[PDB]
């Protein structure tokens, strides 16, 4: 039982600096998956960048390789997605999954696989 | 229920030995905290899942049961076959578990307890 | 038939001014009435300013009240939505409702009683 | 079909004299754009609403006549009522209409011919 709240996201222009944070509550031990998914107009949920909470290993999308970088912090259970170089692609809603479950590395991105999410927190591009 | 300095000879035997820069010991410990040395031993999960094998190999992603949404079944295995009195299929798909990238961190038991412990001390004295 | 189309939005600071412009095309003679509606995330669909296009009448919902000012040509078929005193829970997607009919005064700020809607527009408050 | 000096003498009598500040001309204009001065005349919608009296009230917002998807029944009266061979309904159901607040601009045909026009020409030489 863990519940994702989103924080930050908001006003950023292209090529600006911005930080997305993301935290867990409840039984937050179980947590083992934390990935942004980014709900774009007139596009599906997709997986953006996974991490695992113990090993640390982060596993990004093609789109946002070389970009993106996602950290947490395990005394806390929350994780950080900082943003640069932003384009207008970038612009869609960030939905903090998460998972009680250890799920495959290739199947990290994947939304059906994750067992909790967060309220969206909406990101744009001037 | 295997004979835990048997079950690390087996282990042993089967190639597990220092699989993913794990000591026998590791694998010992992981067997212990998920069932008890026995390979019969299943668990349910909320999302229907069932836990198979001495390992503990959930059915979701691992092994094909037949009874479980989602059933990515990577190891490609019957779930039978882990329960199967024998270690080998549990031993088989616990190398692929590991093999995945995150290590032996994807057992819950063996981060809870046999992570950043002596697991050394379960195989000692075993003569192996 | 009238296809709407959004133009503005945006970022803009708290308590800045925002031009939000909307278009109609086709048959607009058959236009009777133009609504935004936000659909601020978390959040159902809901009218901010009904407008009507001949008599020009502006009805505002409680929270745009004395806020929010609409305005629309009858020869350029524009109607624009000025935005004032923006706050935090003016975020939302805005989108351009029309109808071809004369619906009542207390639907006029009803998503079901429109037959027309546009893409929606982006709008953030920092 | 309704004469016109009666119908606007019939009106008169009704009381839609100087309602909403607006001369007999132009109701009398309306209803002839509209129906063509046939109250039996109904018109179908694409969304499936039909226009029903002399003033081609239209059913999804005034009348409930239960054929027609989200009918508001404003006017409460049935579609039947405005249908009748009287014009009594179809009076009773534009007062509500243009007392809505918008006047008699909801009506297509009288802003597209009885607006800005000499609608007391329709009237002239009736004498009442």
């Amino acid at each position: 039982d863990v519940q994702l709240v989103e924080n930050g996201g908001g006003c950023v222009k292209a090529g600006g600096s911005l930080r997305l944070s993301c935290a867990a509550s409840g039984s937050t031990d179980s947590i083992e998956y934390m990935t942004w998914f980014r709900q774009a107009p007139g596009k599906a949920r997709e997986g953006v960048a996974a991490l695992y909470t113990h090993t640390g290993n982060t596993y990004y999308t093609d789109s946002v390789k070389g970009r993106f970088t996602i950290s947490q912090d395990k005394a806390k259970n929350m994780a950080y997605l900082r943003m640069d170089s932003v384009k207008s692609e970038d612009t869609a809603i960030y939905t903090c999954g998460a998972t009680r479950k250890a799920v495959p590395v290739r199947f990290a991105l994947d939304q059906s696989s994750y067992d909790y999410w967060g309220q969206g927190t909406q990101v744009m591009v001037s | 229920v295997f004979g835990r300095c048997e079950l690390a000879a087996a282990m042993k035997r089967h190639g597990l030995d220092n699989y993913r820069g794990y000591s026998l010991g590791n694998w010992v410990c992981a067997a212990k905290f998920e069932s008890n040395f026995n390979t019969q031993a299943t668990n349910r999960n909320t999302d229907g899942s069932t836990d198979y094998g001495i390992l503990q190999i959930n059915s979701r992603w691992w092994c094909n049961d037949g009874r479980t949404p989602g059933s990515r079944n990577l190891c490609n295995i019957p779930c039978s076959a882990l329960l199967s009195s024998d270690i080998t299929a549990s031993v088989n798909c616990a190398k692929k578990i590991v093999s995945d990238g995150n290590g032996m961190n994807a057992w819950v038991a063996w981060r809870n307890r046999c992570k950043g412990t002596d697991v050394q001390a379960w195989i000692r004295g075993c003569r192996l």
